[PDB]
């Protein structure tokens, strides 16, 4: 489509809104120039939704509880606030792990204070100190609690940090408050940031004074992969196959020991870039470990990202390196050569979060695949700045998309493919248009490294191939 | 690895030796775990009676609820009307988590805006939101209707809706006469069950109240009908369909049946069906008014006989036979028209199966959860059957609801080694499940979780769930059963009696051990 | 020994330790049993390749098989015509197997008649037993007619059914205008499935042979429908349903939905409802008559189109999606009735829940069994929904449906590793499901026995059954379900999924070693 | 009801009827008067079934195949001729074994000759040699074969004798011909007596010129117990606890080795007297072994049989017979006080087989209930006689009964509950009345012995007292 066209596209659907939503909305819309480096000169992000406009985006708590703090196995979230939050939130984020679940891993249990009217009347901190001793009476083999805060903690004035303090003194156990009330920031991206701020200040400088880990030259941490389908697992295997030792992983499988442990490492290594950037600049400020980022979509990007790692080690690791992409060579070859020939030039219109908007793009291309357009919930422009060259030339993009605008894109455009969330999945199906779920793999995965590559390639064929598609007009009309 | 002609997934991916030993070496590294035989005590120690006493002292902590927050029933009731937009003011994390939750259970889209009030508003409330939100949906969406609930941080700064709504007409956001009824939905009262109810009489109020003058009880000839909290299509259809059997007029008032089961035909419908603005407005000239749900809609109740001066009759849920039985008896005494011979037959054909499967079922013992009107009808469906239901759980229920099914548990002697449990949650049933074993359970899909505890103490404590309620997250299509009616009772008992027969059949599978009882015929 | 308020049955009975030492005392003292090492030598030895050559090799032996004989779907025809009695001349011993064998299936009466030929008649033959047989039938039982069908001991001696009829009536037995249709139906031809077609038949014939001339085609406005072979009650119904819905003018030809499901009401009921004689009568004068199950009904397609003059036209079962559309499309331009919107939006529901599944689906290999129409629509489907239908067998089938089925297969790439077998039994399908395991069975309940050898084996090696055709004896309430239409396709959909979705379930249900993959939401 | 309304009853009833039917029916048709000896002069039985009018019957091939040869579980069964008849009958009748299906034992599987008019014009013989070499090679661990004749076998003039023995010595293997086609006889009965003179003539004889057997004193075999639902395991374990050694189980449970070893015992007991009198009258004859009849269906009845089989040995069984008898009572009488008040007065009719229709009586009675009706499909006068004194005077008995009779006959005397087979349950259960199948004890048992008696108190009691019963009728009528 012709630049020209995707402006003129972008101006037309602009046309149902009034003036004020108009004018904000032009702002998040724009057509790809893989040249522009500063991507504000082509697309805000990061600002408030407009009311009414049926964004995709959750809140803070989200971010925070569902994205960052959940995933850590061995702790005990609580959900503090009124029933709902946790209970939409119990279980639908594949962030998987290995443990006994009600015993010493909690992840897909949903615990909460359950507010009722008298706790927002005279507030919750006496109830949620109470709380923490049913825990510890309950569930004795948990190494630690969070407080996830929901919308009416700071809105009553409780104290949770207080209740925190005292409690965790009391117990000799670490209690994290956190202060994630949805109503904080514009979208899951503040919650990151808040939850990032907690594990500094309550959870990562335990172990500051501690000098009894044996450490080795090789050791990382993965930072930002919440293992979705077991996608850290199939990273992790290819790092420990190239002589490296991965001492943490945050937050996917995660012990609260291991996030002790990571300022001990050599080097983080960062697949989420928005969510754990944070932590990441403090680690580099304060025990001068050095950060980079990377990327295990699809061969090609999974590949450049253990030469650039093992790049920062010794000849021994450049060797290892080698040695495993020979390995796998094959096996993702063979998977190109039955799939590529099946998907060579569909095209992809994507919707995702934060990272996986541009991350993926890699892994289509690796089957012959052209993403036409793509954006992201509630990414900033540091993360467009990643995405422009990414991107082909005249593609669209779109920050913050309205289920009008996104429906109206995929009626001119026209993909063969669209890869979003749940909110969406349904709506394009039945426009016959073949959908993937881009956040939970459609219950399938793990898509990272070389294993999850082949689960990918297949994924994207069975759905766009399928016979369905060709069966939703009626014969007779 | 993979091999490109067998590729695994997740399971069993991670069973090769090679993940298996990459994820030994991450424990024993750097997860400092406790040790298994500490997490084997543990566990058995959660399984005692000792454990359920200390589980049975919380005053604070809720560990696995069976309930959701209010707005999440306000949004269903909405979605229930003619081209009507749910609208929730408040928080925007919420609506993603409400279209989520009903995305998962229905494979549907599920239409609702917010209103995205953020830091600036919880503190001079969310008035401009409500203008430009307003605005915004109706240019964008282009609905008929409004029907607008609340977050819980609108609650708590006290946003009066009533206030914002008339100003946005007032300064010219929305049309004087655009329909926009309004409920207060707080999180922190009831649960989701209240919600609906509160939209509901919200938006009976906002057709009705101002306009009864004209209004003559039976001067339409039909009886209205509230459904409530409703989350299988086919109860809504057997409903419908039964009346019109019968030939009585009526007025389902809240039907989102269509909106929940649009065609995959090439387009996306964001409205279809629903309960018409001209059916509100004519609901006080009905006969009657019949709540299918009346544990959840005591509101409505409080609204249809004050102010339409309906005499809501004194109706169970329908559900099993007798109250089936019941409902068809009032609605036949109200509009004047017989039982026809076509459901005579059908009750004729319910009794049949009973008659073929009782032997099977006799003394079977359940554990079961749900909302109150659901759960009360379930129990009394089981004590027909000749069942147990030992463990009665829910966690919004009330002291008045316990009272009146503890009567239903005396009027049988299947009732008598029951007990009924409010305000407990799935950590509590969990004990009950391992102290006071049943044969199944009868639940969510939350309760798979309780499955799995059950079968690591051994396969002879396993209990099976078999899914009935809502959500129902995995598997699909579920969400087209039926529950109410005869026809309802017919899938339940079915479903029941092959689950005990599935069961059998596993436990009798094995070659030389238990297969002298694997039969052909059961 | 018992305890009182635990009664054990059979199952866990026998595996009380008593129990257990007294069986070990049997089997060594007086069994002579084969030493276990040698049965697990044998057991292995029977899920091999080279036993599967050598069982595929026989040609005498037959082994579980998967048909019944001819005068099963005799007795199956005429129980669908209004007040009438089924009646086999020949031995007793053969309706007591046919009567049970439908007992057990529907959970319902099943009224047949024998005429009790004994030794006596096997020489002289059975005129005397059909005389006062007609007779004894008529006076006791009130039919208003007696449709009448052979045991092989009569096809064998040569027993001619019009002349032994035809002396009834000259003798004085049974009225002259008493209708008596018959059909020869020798169980060592075919199976039951031509039992159906030659009584159906036999029954048109009957009434229409020698009243063609005032016959004019298309004068009714109708078109009539025969069913065949049919055992699932909701089959019957959704055929009714449908046309109803499209405003076709229709007949029935062969209705027993009635008389398989009578209400428990106080009364047994010996007929109810079912085909008329006037409905037999005036079919001629149909616009043409459809054929639901083409490849048993060869014998009427020859009888309606040479006699009746109706072109009957060349449709598949109505079973799936493109078969269902085909159906439609083909009434519709017999009838001159256009497709309703209410179809078209059921079509579209189907297609919705087929994208809302196909994930689960791909992939998933079958082997099945059944009779021929039916097979050949699982398959139909099953390559719709991206399945694979690997061990495709029919005992019952031929040559010519043989090819039609490979033909199927070759028009899609599901079909690419599939395999039609005609003339095979269950011992054969139980090797194919050891050498080229598919992931699930799809048949009748004799596929119990594969399941369980196949789990002695181990449980990676098991295939579960999913309970589809006929007979089904070990469930409840499964007769009630449809497999016809797009309702039918939903049904069975459903079924599959969640099969597959339960069986993963048990696969990650272990806690700390596969429910990584315990996921809430699939 | 008295005398005079039960004898105007059958009247009434008959009035239905042709005449010569209703001349024969009436001979069938009596009130019990127990001052009778003779049961001749009150009913006939054993006769050819009226045509066309729903004799409950079966034919000599279920009688053989489906009764008598079917349970031996270490033997292959053809059932030889059209495909048919071992479909209906395949796993029909709950006569349970302990083996490996498919393996050593066969008892639940369907092995046919499946015959096509080819083999009907032609004859089955050079087919049935052909299929024996065919079970010889899949099936190497079967122990014998029987051949159980269809219709079609006597009437095309096949020589299966001939088969049998010249396949028996090439194989040397024990192969069986039985003519059991249907059209023989007039019921089940003749087919147990073809079965039983089968066995004499190809079986039981095989040891006869052998030592080896050690035998005891206290051997005995259970005969005519097919082990419905574990009947036969219920009682073993009885007689084993009062120190006899059982050491054959004819049929249910058995094998071809402990037919053979039959006749080495010391006495057999006989439980089913219709099925396999003939068989014990031979042994006796040939052998000196004594026969007598037992019953195990209640308490009253199981004692009073323990007793009477232990007065046949010596005083050390005498005393073990005590020591049962003391055991078990704690456990009946617990029966008996929890069901006894709950059926106390409740009135059964019966129609059942051969044996059942007064043999369950005694147990009836000791849970307080009235057997007013019964009657048999197959029984002879010498069961009849048996039955006159077991039930009260002015019951009502009925020998073949139609199903006419049955329903006319439960409508005037509107029983609590009845005891029948699959072909009556659906009917019965319809017009209100609480069935319970006594062929198959509706998949639940055992019912012989104490064991037995427990779960044959619990199901008439589930089944009479269920909730179902009041909800027939609709309350607007
Ligand atoms: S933004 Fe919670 S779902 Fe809401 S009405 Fe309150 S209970 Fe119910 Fe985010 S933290 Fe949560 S999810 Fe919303 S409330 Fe705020
Ligand atoms: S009395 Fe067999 S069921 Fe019949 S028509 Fe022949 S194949 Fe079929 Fe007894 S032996 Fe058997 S069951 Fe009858 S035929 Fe005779
Ligand atoms: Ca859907
Ligand atoms: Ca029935």
């Amino acid at each position: 489509m012709s630049r020209e066209e995707v402006e003129s596209l972008i101006q037309e659907v602009l046309e149902v809104y009034p003036e004020k939503a108009r004018k904000d909305r032009n702002k998040h819309l724009a057509v790809n120039d893989p040249a522009v480096t500063q991507s504000k000169k082509c697309i805000i992000s990061n600002k408030k939704s407009q009311p009414g406009l049926m964004t995709i985006r959750g809140c803070a708590y989200a971010g925070s509880k569902g994205v960052v703090w959940g995933p850590i196995k061995d702790m005990i979230h609580i959900s503090h606030g009124p029933v709902g939050c946790g209970q939409y939130s119990r279980a639908g984020r594949r962030n998987y792990y290995i443990g006994t679940t009600g015993v010493n891993a909690f992840v897909t249990m949903n615990f909460t204070s359950d507010f009722q009217e008298k706790d927002i009347v005279f507030g919750g901190d006496k109830k949620l100190a109470k709380l923490i001793d049913e825990v510890e009476t309950l569930f004795p083999l948990n190494k630690g609690i969070s407080v996830q805060s929901e919308c009416p903690i700071g809105l009553i004035g409780d104290d949770i940090e207080s209740v925190s303090k005292v409690k965790g003194a009391e117990l000799s156990k670490t209690i994290v408050p956190v202060r994630c009330e949805g109503f904080r920031g514009v979208s899951q991206s503040l919650g990151h940031h808040i939850a990032n701020d907690a594990v500094r200040d309550w959870v990562l400088g335990k172990r500051d004074e501690d000098t009894t880990f044996a450490s080795t030259p090789y050791d990382v941490a993965i930072i930002g992969d919440y293992n979705i389908g077991g996608d850290a697992w199939s990273s992790r295997i290819l790092l420990e196959e190239m002589g490296l030792r991965c001492v943490a992983q945050w937050s996917g499988d995660g012990s609260i020991s291991e996030i002790e442990l990571t300022p001990k490492v050599k080097l983080n290594l960062v697949h989420c870039y928005r969510s754990m950037n944070y932590i990441s600049r403090h680690m580099e400020e304060k025990y001068g470990i050095p950060w980079m980022e990377y990327n295990f979509f699809g061969p090609t990007k999974t590949i450049e990202s253990l030469r650039a790692i093992a790049a920062k080690f010794d000849e021994s690791i450049q060797k290892k390196c080698e040695e495993v992409i020979a390995k796998y060579k094959p096996e993702w070859e063979a998977v190109v050569a039955k799939y590529r020939p099946r998907l060579e030039g569909k095209r992809v219109m994507l919707y995702i979060g934060g990272l996986r908007p541009r991350h993926v793009i890699g892994a289509y291309e690796d089957l012959g695949m052209e993403v036409v357009g793509t954006g992201y919930e509630f990414a900033h422009n540091d993360d467009y700045d990643r995405t422009m060259k990414e991107m082909g030339d005249s593609t669209l993009l779109y920050d913050d998309v309205t289920g009008y605008e996104f429906e109206e894109f995929v009626k001119r455009i026209k993909p063969d493919l669209i890869g979003s969330g749940i909110k969406e999945k349904f709506i394009f199906q039945k426009m016959g248009i073949p959908f993937r779920e881009m956040h939970s793999w459609d219950y399938s995965g793990p898509y990272h490294g070389f294993d999850g590559f082949a689960i990918f390639a297949r994924d994207m064929d069975m759905t766009l191939n399928n016979p369905c598609w060709k069966k939703l007009q009626a014969p007779w009309e | 690895s993979q091999q490109v002609d067998k590729i695994k997934a997740s399971y069993p991916l991670f069973l090769d030796q090679d993940y298996k030993d990459m994820l030994a070496k991450k424990r024993d590294g750097f997860e400092e775990k406790y040790p298994q035989d500490k997490i084997d005590e543990v566990f058995q120690w959660t399984t005692t009676k000792e454990y359920q006493e200390l589980n049975f002292q919380r005053e604070a902590l809720t560990v696995n609820p069976a309930k959701a927050c209010q707005p999440l029933g306000a949004v269903l009731c909405a979605l229930g009307f003619e081209k009507t937009m749910p609208y929730v003011h408040g928080s925007q994390g919420c609506v993603a988590y409400f279209r989520s939750y009903f995305n998962r259970h229905f494979r549907e889209p599920v239409s609702c805006v917010s209103d995205s009030m953020t830091e600036d508003a919880a503190v001079f409330g969310g008035q401009q939101n409500m203008k430009d939100g307003l605005q915004n949906c109706k240019a964008t969406y282009k609905p008929d209707m409004i029907a607008v609930s609340t977050t819980c941080m609108a609650e708590v700064i006290g946003d009066d809706l009533n206030a914002f709504i008339n100003n946005s007409k007032k300064e010219g956001f929305i049309p004087d006469e655009f329909p926009v009824p309004f409920a207060h939905t707080p999180s922190f009262v009831g649960s989701h069950v209240t919600g609906w109810d509160n939209m509901f009489e919200g938006i009976a109020r906002y057709f009705t109240l101002k306009s009864m003058d004209d209004k003559v009880v039976g001067s339409n000839k039909k009886i209205n009908i509230v459904p409530g909290f409703e989350t299988y299509l086919g109860n809504f259809r057997v409903i419908k369909r039964m009346l019109s059997e019968m030939g009585v007029g009526y007025s389902l008032l809240s039907d989102p049946e269509e909106v929940l089961d649009t065609p995959a035909d090439g387009q996306f419908r964001m409205y279809a069906g629903g309960t018409t603005q001209e059916e509100m407005k004519d609901a006080p000239n009905a006969l009657n008014t019949v709540l299918l749900q009346p544990w959840h809609l005591e509101k409505t109740k409080k609204f249809v006989e004050g102010t339409w001066k309906h005499e809501v009759p004194k109706l169970n849920i329908p559900m099993g036979l007798d109250w089936t039985d019941e409902f068809l008896m009032k609605v036949s005494e109200i509009s004047g028209q017989p039982i026809p011979a076509s459901l005579t037959k059908e009750r004729g054909r319910l009794v049949d199966m009973m008659t073929d499967s009782h032997t099977w079922l006799h003394g079977k013992r359940f554990a079961l959860w749900g909302d109150p009107d659901f759960v009360m009808g379930l129990v009394k469906f089981l004590l027909e059957l000749g069942c147990e239901p030992v463990h009665i759980l829910c966690h919004n229920g009330n002291k008045r609801w316990k009272k009146a099914v503890d009567a239903i548990l005396a009027a049988s002697p299947y009732g008598k080694n029951a007990t009924v449990y409010i305000g407990k949650d799935l950590w509590h049933l969990r004990s009950l499940v391992f102290t006071d074993k049943p044969d199944f359970m009868i639940g969510n899909s939350y309760g798979k979780f309780i499955q799995r505890d059950t079968l690591h103490k051994g396969k002879e404590f396993e209990v099976p769930l078999i899914r009935i309620g809502f959500p129902i997250f995995d598997r699909h299509h579920l969400h087209r059963s039926t529950t109410l009616g005869y026809e309802g009772a017919m899938q339940i008992l079915t479903t029941l009696v092959n689950s005990i027969l599935e069961r059998l059949d596993e436990e009798t599978r094995g070659m030389q051990a238990t297969d002298y009882n694997h039969d052909l015929v059961r």
